[PDB]
RNA sequence: CCUUGUUGCUGUGAAGGCUGGCGAAAGCCAGCUGGAGGCGGCAAGCCGUAUUGAUCUGCAAAUCAUUGGCGUAAGCAGGGUA
RNA sequence: GAGGAGGAGAAGGGUUUCUUCUCAUAAGAAGAGUGAGCCGGGUCUAAGCGAGUGUGUAGAAGCAUGAGCGAAGGAGAAACAGGUUGAUAUUCCUGUGCCUGUGCUGUCGUACGGCAACGUGUAUUAGCUUGUCGACACGAACAUCUAGACAAAGCAGAAACACCUUUUCUGUUCAAGGGGAAAAAGACCACUGAGACGGAUCAUCUGGCGACGUGGUUUUAUAUCUGUGACCAGGCCUGAGCCUGGUUUGUUGAGGAUGGUCGUCCAUGAAAAGACAACUAUAUGGCAGCACAGUCCGUACCAACCGUAUCAGGACUCCAAGGUGAAGAGCCUCUAGUGGAUGUUUUACACAUGUAAGGGAAUUCGGCAAAAUGGAUGCGUAACUUCGGGAGAAGUAUUGGUUCAAUUGUGAACUCAUUGUGACAAGGGGAAUCUGACUGUUUAGUAAAAACAUAGCUUCAUGAAGAGAGAUGAAGUGAGUUCUGCCCGGU
RNA sequence: CCUCGUCAUUUAAAUGGUGACGCGCAUGAAUGGAAUGACGAGAUUCCCACUGUCCCUACAUGUAGACUAGCGAACCCAUUU
């Protein structure tokens, strides 16, 4: 079985130096570089990952279409559907108590 | 001879580092506030947990650190200064709190930010209010009684993390982790096991001190080792304390 | 601020003053180019890849070399690569926008 | 479970360290690992994150507590005194 | 090795041009009295201290 | 002190869990599941007990052979800093 | 013998690399050789260092604040195949691309859908504020993918043939970019309304703060296709070009990658540059073609490094085939790489090793050295103990080849001239006493220990803090069990 | 210290080992005293197995060594021995 050399950079096996083995049209087995995985947004209240948005690294994320980075609601990314339902209710119910305390 | 271990470890390059610190711990300065508890966190060198608070100063949001009392939670609203209610975790002027109550983080003079009771499991007791002089007597966890003016502030509860000294450290590595952030030498080599160039207890054909271990308060610094200015020694019973408020 | 500058790539440092009289023509096309190189190594590059090779002044850069060629010899340039050699000479390689013209310019200039 | 007569959770240590010390450690070690009841949601899902900080695995609330138990003896008493002050 | 600074490279370039014998025509000149160039070096016998 | 790299094969089988039996109760006995430990035998490595072996104009101004001690960790190591 | 005497990088060296000639040879002389927007430096900040200014000094040192600096292995926009030289190549040549900006010409835009979970639409600058990304310990088990390795069939070429053999060997390829599933694992939305009870994992567990069920919404790989043909094998001719193949299935599987769980801690495991969303204003903005731009420095070679040398020493990392076996152990082979002070059968004494009648420590300060035991399976296991251990205690038996049953428990028969963990690998065991509780550490180069450390125990001083008595420092004794008597005359 | 203390056991035979005894030259309580378990490349005595350690030595192998080609030193030295 054919064995590999490091084509570029350092041999020292840090997080930025992941590699995989690949077979070429010329029938050689060579190392090729790998980019790191990405984490997408977590909710600002509960720590849950937001639905409807992609996971990518900051530079690659910025080059995608805006639709990959939001949902069409009051808080776009930012917060999940349950947390917005709570926020909408809370603001309403507080105003009604103040209404009563003003009228009485 | 040469300089002893006790002096070398007091030089500046040996002082504790602050790079992992969260900030300076202490009360806000304002006459009244409403605060929210944002997070409860561990800080690398300290066994009692810290609480991050958020309060408005002018229009702007500002952040502070308190030591956590037991029974707060993330999201709780707390009331600071004059006109706060007697509820667990509020901060109040000392003259408002009834006798026999337990308090933490007491200011020694107004607006100092809180000193006194700050270690896990500790509290102070309010023992007397004097309506003429506007003084209050507090009993500290050493047993000492001290007088503070009624305008000083204090936190209502016991400091979190009590009970920690119940579990013995059975192994050498467990002690290693505890002393890694402190200033004391660990492991500690005994002075009688050194040569006379290194320590006043060194040397001789048997391991012994050879001279009395009780030393004067006014002795020169590079030989002030042993029991410094001891009033008595040994395992026998002492005498009655004298007490005034 | 003063520092030993041992890791730096540019050996100059100081900003330069004005002067009462200034030198006539300045750093200019006929100071930039030294000579074209014609030997068995260079000949292949003219015949196969439409590129000439030249020795250039130490103070020169890619943009200056591009201008100077279009001024002295007259053909239009696609690319310039540069190489500092172990013998203390900066070499430049110039590829022309049309091949074939490389053999015309080389022969007129007596390089080949 | 409970395959040993006396040694309990301290069986991990074999014949090393003293007998008397192990039976003090045991109290704390059994207390640390248990799940406890949540005040906010009623479920038995509370566990220790770090000394002094306790946390619910369902609803996410964090609360200050003791080193080896969520509520200490001094707290159970003092909490009552405050409720009387409010009267 | 392959990685070098600009300052180290110029030291090597200069150390390499100086390392040459007396040219063979000079020996014929009436006034010339040198036998061998005593400043010649070998990589096996001395260090440059370019570091 | 700051930023990093480096755990392969095997033995024993703690806490917690499920079935079946015994008991008025409290809680006892089997079989299985689970995988803790500055815990055992080894590998790569790190070390330096014995032969008072070889060598002592040495391969070497401290090395070599066989034999040994630890090896899931108060373990070993590069660079930056004090 | 794939934890290589193989193929490559770093630190260190500096032309030692390639061609020609000459011996002068680990020797010289003369030439030639290192090409980048996409690889690394120049950027950000760690621990930390610091010009100037203030205070101080005869001048200094020191102390307060602080521009600038601080990682070729931490963070950090964008490239891959195939060819070419005597010597360079993700840098040159051909092909297909991508990032950041600039300009021309066309062509469209100023909004909607779903009960909802959310979708359709490549969208401008600017600003508050709130949040996210960058951005992170160790250990264990379980899934899924990819390299790799096997076995059948097909074809092409090889090896072997006194005999036998469809026996044996080598091949059967597909990059970045573009398009794209089923699957598995989790979140969530609508209807529904469940218990002394259902659901679910290898293991924990889970439900009126909404179970099972029936329909959906979304996040995370990979296979497959295109990449316009290159490349490989074979045949025919040849100082050149033609022709034919590159087809199918099963088993296994990382020392690489990823996912959601679980455990441990008086230990809870970096920053910043640079980004993004929501909200508010404001709008000539999106896409396709064509064109232009992207500076400066490093790039050869190492078996050539440090030890006065062509020195059995020392010296940071990466990739890794088949058999035997639990096992990158030892032993044997494939790919790739390798070697000289000459002849002589050469006494004695040596240094590395073999074997030995009868006796069995009589030897010697002393069983020092050597021998003996050794893996797996079963039977059987004492005193004492902190009840965990002692414990592989001790003591005993079995083991190869063949042909069968039975399906993980294993049985049975036949066979051999010394018997079978056959080579290689691989514990000697028991009874007592002194001493240190244990793992750990030490006199680099004559001492590894009973010495040091350690957990635990006791005493002392303090309300001063960027630290606040469950704290911060100073001493002594040495885990646990059981005890710790008397003396304040001297110092 | 006297000292190879006296008595018992282990051997054919014990300046040794273990068990007892005690006016102990000069034992002794955190200058820590006493009795055990698990663990030591720690010090010491005995038994079983095993053997060229020994009685008492013999034979054989590899590499050096003797002789031969090529290459080629040093310590030391009043020297007549
Ligand atoms: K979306
Ligand atoms: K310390
Ligand atoms: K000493
Ligand atoms: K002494
Ligand atoms: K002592
Ligand atoms: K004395
Ligand atoms: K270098
Ligand atoms: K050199
Ligand atoms: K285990
Ligand atoms: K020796
Ligand atoms: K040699
Ligand atoms: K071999
Ligand atoms: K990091
Ligand atoms: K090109
Ligand atoms: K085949
Ligand atoms: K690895
Ligand atoms: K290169
Ligand atoms: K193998
Ligand atoms: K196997
Ligand atoms: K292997
Ligand atoms: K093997
Ligand atoms: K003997
Ligand atoms: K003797
Ligand atoms: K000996
Ligand atoms: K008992
Ligand atoms: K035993
Ligand atoms: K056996
Ligand atoms: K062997
Ligand atoms: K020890
Ligand atoms: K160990
Ligand atoms: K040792
Ligand atoms: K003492
Ligand atoms: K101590
Ligand atoms: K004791
Ligand atoms: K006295
Ligand atoms: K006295
Ligand atoms: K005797
Ligand atoms: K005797
Ligand atoms: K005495
Ligand atoms: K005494
Ligand atoms: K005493
Ligand atoms: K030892
Ligand atoms: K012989
Ligand atoms: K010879
Ligand atoms: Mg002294
Ligand atoms: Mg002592
Ligand atoms: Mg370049
Ligand atoms: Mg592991
Ligand atoms: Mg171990
Ligand atoms: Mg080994
Ligand atoms: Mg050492
Ligand atoms: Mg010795
Ligand atoms: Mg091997
Ligand atoms: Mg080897
Ligand atoms: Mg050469
Ligand atoms: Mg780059
Ligand atoms: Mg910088
Ligand atoms: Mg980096
Ligand atoms: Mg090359
Ligand atoms: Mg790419
Ligand atoms: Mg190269
Ligand atoms: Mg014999
Ligand atoms: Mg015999
Ligand atoms: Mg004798
Ligand atoms: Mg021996
Ligand atoms: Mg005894
Ligand atoms: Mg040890
Ligand atoms: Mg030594
Ligand atoms: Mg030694
Ligand atoms: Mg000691
Ligand atoms: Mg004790
Ligand atoms: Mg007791
Ligand atoms: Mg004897
Ligand atoms: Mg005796
Ligand atoms: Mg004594
Ligand atoms: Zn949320
Ligand atoms: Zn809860």
């Amino acid at each position: 079985v054919e064995r590999q050399v490091v084509r570029r950079g350092s041999t020292f096996n840090t997080r930025s130096n992941k590699r995989k083995k690949v077979r070429t049209p010329g029938n050689r087995l060579v190392f090729q570089d790998v980019k790191k995985k990405g984490k997408g947004p977590k909710c600002g209240q509960c720590g849950i990952k937001l639905a409807g948005v992609k996971e990518a690294r900051p530079a690659a994320f910025s080059r995608m279409r805006k639709s990959c980075r939001k949902v069409n609601r009051i808080l776009g990314g930012v917060q999940c559907a349950k947390c917005v339902q709570e926020k909408v209710l809370d603001a309403f119910l507080n105003a009604e108590e103040k209404r009563m305390k003003e009228l009485e | 001879g040469k300089v002893i271990r006790t002096l070398r470890l007091q030089k500046e390059h040996w002082k504790r580092k602050h790079h992992k610190s969260k900030g300076i711990v202490g009360f806000p300065t304002l006459k009244n506030c409403e605060a929210t508890v944002e997070k409860i966190v561990h800080e690398s060198g300290r066994p009692a947990p810290l609480a991050i608070i958020n309060y408005k100063k002018e229009e702007k949001n500002t952040k502070g650190l308190l030591v956590a009392i037991e029974g707060i939670y993330e999201g709780q609203k707390i009331q600071i200064g004059e006109n706060a209610s007697l509820e667990l975790g509020n901060v109040c002027p000392i003259k408002e709190i009834p006798e026999g109550s337990l308090v933490s983080m007491v200011e020694k003079k107004p607006k100092d930010g809180g000193k006194y009771v700050k270690s896990p499991g500790c509290y102070a007791t309010i023992v007397y209010h004097n309506k003429l002089t506007n003084q209050t007597t507090i009993k500290l966890p050493s047993g000492e009684r001290v007088r503070v003016t009624g305008e000083s502030r204090a936190l209502l509860g016991i400091i979190a993390g009590g009970g920690k000294d119940d579990k013995p450290l059975l192994k050498a590595v467990n002690a290693y982790y505890k002393y890694k952030t402190k200033g004391k030498p660990w492991p500690r080599v005994r002075g009688v096991a050194m040569n006379p160039v290194d320590h006043p207890h060194g040397g001789g054909n048997h391991q012994h001190v050879g001279h009395p271990t009780t030393v004067s308060r006014n002795a020169p610094v590079n030989g002030r080792v042993g029991l410094v200015a001891a009033r008595r020694t040994g395992r026998k019973k002492g005498s009655r304390k004298i007490t005034v408020n | 601020p003063k520092l030993n500058r041992h890791k730096a790539s540019r050996l100059d440092k100081k900003i330069k003053q004005k002067k009462l009289i200034e030198k006539p023509l300045g750093f200019s096309s006929l100071d930039i180019i030294k000579y074209g190189i014609g030997h068995e190594g260079a000949a292949k590059l003219i015949e196969e890849a439409g590129t000439l090779t030249f020795v250039v002044d130490q103070r020169a850069d890619k943009i200056n070399v591009k201008k100077a060629f279009e001024e002295i010899y007259g053909e239009k340039v696609k690319k310039v690569n540069i190489n500092n050699t172990m013998k203390g000479v900066k070499k430049a390689y110039i590829r022309l926008v049309e091949l074939g013209n490389a053999a015309v310019v080389a022969t007129k200039a007596g390089i080949l | 479970s409970r395959k040993t007569k006396k040694v309990g959770i301290t069986g991990k240590y074999g014949s090393r360290y003293g007998s008397s010390l192990k039976r003090r450690a045991m109290i704390c070690m059994n207390a640390q690992s248990k799940r406890y009841c949540c005040s906010f949601c009623g479920k038995t899902t509370v566990k220790r994150e770090v000394i002094g900080i306790w946390s619910c695995r369902f609803c996410g609330k964090k609360v200050s507590g003791g080193a080896y138990v969520p509520i200490t003896n001094q707290q159970v008493e003092y909490k009552q005194v405050i409720n009387r002050m409010k009267m | 090795g392959s990685i070098k600074t600009r300052r180290i490279k110029v030291q090597l370039v200069s150390a390499l041009k100086k390392n040459r014998c007396i040219p063979q025509w000079k020996r014929a000149c009436p006034g010339f009295k040198q036998q061998y160039n005593f400043t010649k070096r070998s990589w096996k016998r001395k260090t440059l201290k370019a570091c």
